[PDB]
């Protein structure tokens, strides 16, 4: 059946040829293509008090003031990991690490 | 599944407020160990209300915490700040 | 195409509905009727039909799993007094009687049947000799000369 | 569920045998069943009682425990005097259907 | 002789005529036979709550029951249901239904159920006659009744095909009728088979659980229908305004029962020549309020009138109102006094005006969506 | 379980009603009902299914 | 089908549901009533009811009930209450003899049958069938080829 | 509408592979168990799985086309006066044979029988042979006496 | 996604597909399809009730629901009355896009 049919099917794409595969979804390249200027947030009349901005670097940033969010307090942790190992008859040694 | 259900009854016994209509009787320093009593049978407990749905379930006693204070001379408190902690025993 | 799957799913069960109506072994409510017209089998009545009173008494049929009962004993049945085996139990028409064999002096023409009935002494009356006579004239093979 | 009734032996299924499955509770008391000891009421102790605005609330929650136990298809919703004559008391015990 | 354990008791103890939902009285008429199961005098009201209510004063087989079933299947009503003698002639029989004072002084028929006050409290607001109401002349009975007493005649067409109930509304328009045409069968315990019910007390039956459950002001159409089965017509509907059997007796302000044959009634429109009054919530909003203002302002009629009496039910409407607004049952309205029509020439005659404007809710029969996508303001694609 | 119909119920609706989901629901009431797939789907008034367990 | 459709559809969805499902009667239950069966498949089923003897001259009213009447003619092959029965095309049903009405104690052969039939549809031929259709009725050795007849 | 005529192309084969299976012309396996179950046909067992040696199964029931003539030799079985195939259709229950034809030459209650078998080189064993007369015992009429 | 046109047969693939596959949601009843019960909208129930302040935030929270469910390249934004005339309310459906 796949020699038959095959040679059958081939025999009538001889006789009357195939439709052409239309196309009726071609896009301008627009629909993926991200607006690069910049919004209204960072042409605002107020000094922006934090900027966060990603890697892809042509995704739009987040601009706090007081249009957005405007945070008033600011925590910042910062450890530095010392590790203790303690010794018997002395102090424990502590080691960047 | 369901995980736990609990209930918890906070509240106060004063033993020597009288009962209602002066009934030559006063609550009694036995009617908080009546719900300890009542909970070392080792036995599950059908709550009854008497607002919304009445047949509540199966409700174990789990905890009894009473805090009793303003003694007498025999050791014999006038407050008795309790908290009951039941859970809802899983029946068929 | 979830009706095209749908309606077939229909007509692919109407086939299996139509398949288990001409087996015995599946068939039920006016199919086994179908079976039991054509080995001349009917559905009993335990109670009849026409009521006397105002609510209708409903007539009562025996159910489809004791059709199958009866569609299956339609072959194990009396039929025809044969061998002596069913003599015997063709004759069976009198009632004050107790079992019964047969014999065949000559082969070609003459069986005989000695019937002997339990009411006195065990003789057998001439009241129920013609009682055994009126069955054996179209139950048996046509040319017998059952004495 | 198909069962009987009690009185003249007719076959009856769906709710009138909701209403005696009920009734079977409450005017048992309890220990009169052969070898079902927890089963029934104690509306029978409740019986020749004083109305008071305690005892309403004692019945709500002993016919809620009753019916909790032999009957899970009933979901209990109030029990209210509605008259009372000399003695006879009567209660309307509405309940939502389960099950 | 008492009895001294506990008992259980199958018959009705208490009483429920303190409540009497006002909106969602019924007014009833029908044929019964009075014999001595009947315990109901023929041409006289009778208050009805239950089904017991409708067992003890009928007969079970009558068609009284057959429409008091109809409603208690559905909603918690109040029923004031007049009975009639059967007859023989059917033109005579209509001639039973709509009565007059063919007595001394006592009214018979349809017009006993204006007696509904000063007997039992209830100004019946949903006026049936199950089956008769096909005639004209009862359904003409029904119309001049109506706007005596403020309610709405739920009557129905033949139950023949659709144009003979089409041609059957054409004789009225009056603001007061609303018509049922497809006569919804039930399944029957005795006949083991379908019935036939004419389908105009399933209706009352809905109103009566439309008012009290979702208030008079909510569109008592596309809501359920119990004890019920298929229509006596199969009666089609699809959405895009086709030549369907749906849109065709809308149109012709003809109310049918029309999904899954039994399920919903569906149409809200009432027998009006007026476009104004074409639905029946502007009609049963008009007057639920008006008399459901004088409910609870029944002060109205005597305190004469004072320098404060004028200025003291002209906010205690407003403070009524207000409670009306706030619970949907309208929209923002004004009460004021007449300043012209107030006279002194005619307050000592009794008459002081005040003027109510209100506007009520619209029902929804017919949603539009206009749908449009976009990604920030326009559409980006097209 | 044997459920009586109306004039416009219908066989995936009834057994989405009783069972709660239509994977392998529709026809087994198809198996055990003599005579259902012949009737019309949309149903008559009074045709009885008996709906089986374990669908 | 139509109906089976939600009520919002196009004409086209209406169109299509009327199409799409295209359904077929089922003519399976048919196979087995002998008075329900086609008359280009009838001969199957008097296979199945073992209708040993046939003929493709008779109506289908005398074909049928010979599939019909299959079991009680089968079921008593040896009686002659199928006998009367088995010759049902050919309308006859006249006379029978029996031991007594000889009276010298039978014929020698112990009475083979000399059956009476009586025949009035058809008057030419008719004869060469009727000791061969009643052959299977007739047992291998309780009768004798002897035969009556009467047109 | 080219699924559509795709789908009924399947579903007029399925109605006329449900309508073989139904007839016992072009019935299959599996499926005359539930049409001999309508004429009390029962496949018996050749040599069934008897574990000898546990994981060599032998099991083996009745084949078509056999089974199928026994379907067929249902009827010829109910009348027990015999007729000509009664004394055939009786006369198959052995393995080691084949079918049988009847005739008679001679006086009547003579019943000649050919029992032919087919097992290899012709005769049949005489010991295979008085099997039949252990077959037709209450099967025969009593008068009737076969050779 | 490239789909055909409900009347006229044409396939239709961009956004004239999306509108119609909105329009399949609202206007199908919940169980109307076949073998497919839980399908389409709640707003044929919502068809003639009155039109309250609540009614609208009913149809907001049931068009979120049902368009959630079958058509997840949309985002709702709003449901908004726009006018009224006798019955015929109306009703901005505006959503932005996704997908």
């Amino acid at each position: 059946l796949k020699v038959q049919v095959n040679s059958a099917a081939q025999a009538v794409g001889k006789v009357a040829g195939d439709i052409s595969p239309t196309l009726a979804g071609v896009l301008p390249s627009w629909l993926l293509a991200p607006s690069a200027t910049p919004p209204s947030e960072a042409a605002a009349s107020l000094p922006h008090l934090l900027v966060l901005q990603p890697l892809t670097a042509n995704a739009q940033p987040f601009y706090f003031n007081l249009n957005t969010a405007a945070f008033d307090a600011l925590q910042r942790n910062s450890a530095y990991n010392w590790s203790g190992q303690v010794r018997l008859g002395r102090r424990p040694a502590l080691q960047s690490v | 599944g369901m995980g736990e259900e609990s209930i918890l009854l906070k509240g106060a016994v004063f033993p020597l407020r009288r009962q209602v209509g002066n009934q030559e009787k006063v609550v009694g320093l036995e009617q908080l160990e009546a719900l300890r009593r009542l909970a070392e049978r080792r036995e599950p407990l059908i709550l009854s209300s008497g607002y919304g749905e009445v047949q509540m379930g199966l409700w174990c006693l789990v905890r009894i915490s009473e805090n009793q204070s303003a003694l007498l001379g025999n050791g014999a408190p006038r407050k008795q700040t309790f908290d009951l902690e039941f859970k809802r025993y899983g029946d068929d | 195409l979830q009706l095209a799957a749908y309606r077939e799913l229909l007509l692919r069960a109407r086939i299996n509905d139509a398949a288990r109506a001409v087996m015995l072994a599946y068939a039920s409510g006016a199919d086994l009727d179908q079976i039991g017209a054509g080995f001349n089998v009917q559905r009993l009545l335990i109670r009849p039909a026409q009521p006397e009173a105002v609510p209708p008494v409903e007539a009562q049929y025996e159910s489809d799993k004791s059709l199958r009962n009866r569609i299956q004993l339609a072959f194990e049945q009396l039929s025809v007094a044969g061998p002596r085996n069913a003599y015997i139990a063709h004759a069976l028409g009198a009632d004050g009687r107790v079992a019964d064999a047969s014999a065949t002096s000559p082969a070609p023409c003459e069986v005989l049947i000695s019937v002997l009935g339990v009411e006195g002494n065990g003789q057998a009356p001439e009241a129920v000799l013609q009682a055994v006579r009126l069955a054996l004239n179209a139950e048996d093979v046509r040319p017998v000369a059952d004495r | 569920m198909i069962g009987m009734d009690r009185r003249s032996g007719l076959p009856l299924s769906g709710l009138a045998h909701l209403k005696q499955s009920v009734e079977d509770i409450l005017t048992t008391p309890l220990g009169s069943r052969r070898m079902r000891p927890e089963y029934g009421s104690k509306l029978r102790r409740m019986v020749d009682m004083p109305v008071s605005e305690g005892w309403k609330s004692a019945v709500q929650a002993e016919v809620a425990r009753s019916l909790g136990r032999w009957e899970p298809r009933i979901g209990l919703s109030a029990v209210r005097v509605v008259a009372v004559v000399d003695g006879r008391v009567d209660l309307l015990l509405s309940g939502v259907f389960e099950g | 002789s008492f009895f001294h354990g506990v008992t259980v008791t199958n018959v009705d103890i208490g009483a429920r005529t303190i409540a009497l939902p006002a909106s969602s009285v019924i007014g009833l008429c029908d044929v019964f036979t009075p014999g001595a199961q009947a315990s109901a005098k023929p041409n006289v009201p009778v208050l009805l709550t239950s089904k017991k209510d409708a067992a003890a004063a009928f007969g079970i087989g009558s068609s009284i029951y057959l429409a008091c079933e109809a409603i208690y299947n559905r909603a918690q009503a109040v029923i004031v249901a007049v009975g009639v003698e059967t007859a023989e002639t059917p033109e005579a029989q209509a001639s039973a239904v709509i009565g007059g004072i063919s007595a001394a002084g006592e009214r018979t028929g349809l017009q006993a159920l204006l007696d509904g006050k000063s007997r039992f409290n209830a100004q019946p607001r949903l006026l049936v006659a199950p089956g008769h109401s096909a005639q004209q002349a009862v359904a003409t009975a029904m119309d001049g009744l109506a706007e005596k007493l403020r309610a709405i005649a739920i009557l129905d067409g033949p139950n023949s095909t659709d144009e003979a109930a089409v041609a059957y509304a054409k004789n009225f328009g009056s603001k007061r009728l609303f018509m049922v045409d497809p006569g919804v069968q039930v399944w029957d315990s005795a006949t083991n088979a379908a019935r036939n019910a004419p389908a105009s007390a399933y209706a009352a039956g809905l109103f009566a659980w439309t008012d009290a459950e979702y208030g008079f002001w909510s569109s008592p159409s596309n809501k359920e229908i119990k004890g019920v089965t298929g229509t006596s017509r199969p009666v089609e509907f699809l959405d895009g305004d086709e030549t369907c059997r749906a849109n065709l007796l809308n149109n012709a302000n003809i109310a049918t029962i029309i999904r899954d044959d039994g399920y919903r009634l569906w149409g809200n429109r009432t027998l009006s020549s007026d476009s104004k009054w074409a639905f029946v919530t502007r009609v049963r909003t008009m007057d639920l309020v008006m008399d459901a203002i004088l409910a609870g302002h029944k002060w109205a009629v005597d305190r004469g009138i004072t320098k404060t009496y004028v200025k003291d039910v002209t906010e205690g409407l407003r403070a009524f109102m207000r409670d009306l607004k706030n619970q949907g049952a309208v929209i923002n309205f004004e009460v004021y006094a007449d300043p012209d029509l107030n006279s002194a020439s005619q307050l000592a005659q009794g008459k002081v005006y005040w003027n109510i404007r209100f506007t009520d809710v619209p029902p929804a029969e017919n949603p539009n969506f206009r749908v449009e996508v976009t990604d920030q303001w326009l559409t980006e694609v097209l | 379980t044997t459920c009586r119909t109306a004039d416009g119920d219908m066989l995936d609706s009834l057994c989405y009603h009783v069972y709660g989901h239509l994977l392998g629901c529709v026809e087994a009431t198809l198996d055990a009902n003599p005579g259902l797939a012949d009737e019309q789907q949309p149903f008559r008034a009074g045709l009885l299914i008996s709906f089986p367990d374990m669908p | 089908s139509s109906r089976l459709l939600p009520p919002n559809r196009s004409s086209l969805e209406r169109s299509l549901g009327d199409v799409l499902p295209a359904e077929l009667p089922v003519p399976l239950r048919e196979l087995h009533d002998p008075a329900r069966c086609e008359a280009a498949l009838l001969p199957y089923l008097a296979w199945t009811r073992s209708v040993d003897r046939w003929d493709p001259d008779w109506s289908d009213e005398a074909k049928r009930n010979a599939v019909a009447t299959s079991f009680v003619l089968h079921q008593r092959k040896g009686t002659l209450t199928a006998l009367r029965q088995v010759v049902e095309p050919i309308g006859a049903l006249s006379e029978v003899t029996e031991w007594w009405q000889r009276s010298p104690t039978g014929v020698p052969g112990t009475f083979e049958i000399t059956v009476d039939v009586s025949d009035r549809g058809i008057d030419e031929g008719t004869v060469l069938e009727l000791e061969r259709l009643l052959d299977d009725v007739r047992p291998v050795s309780r009768h004798l080829t002897r035969l009556d007849l009467r047109i």
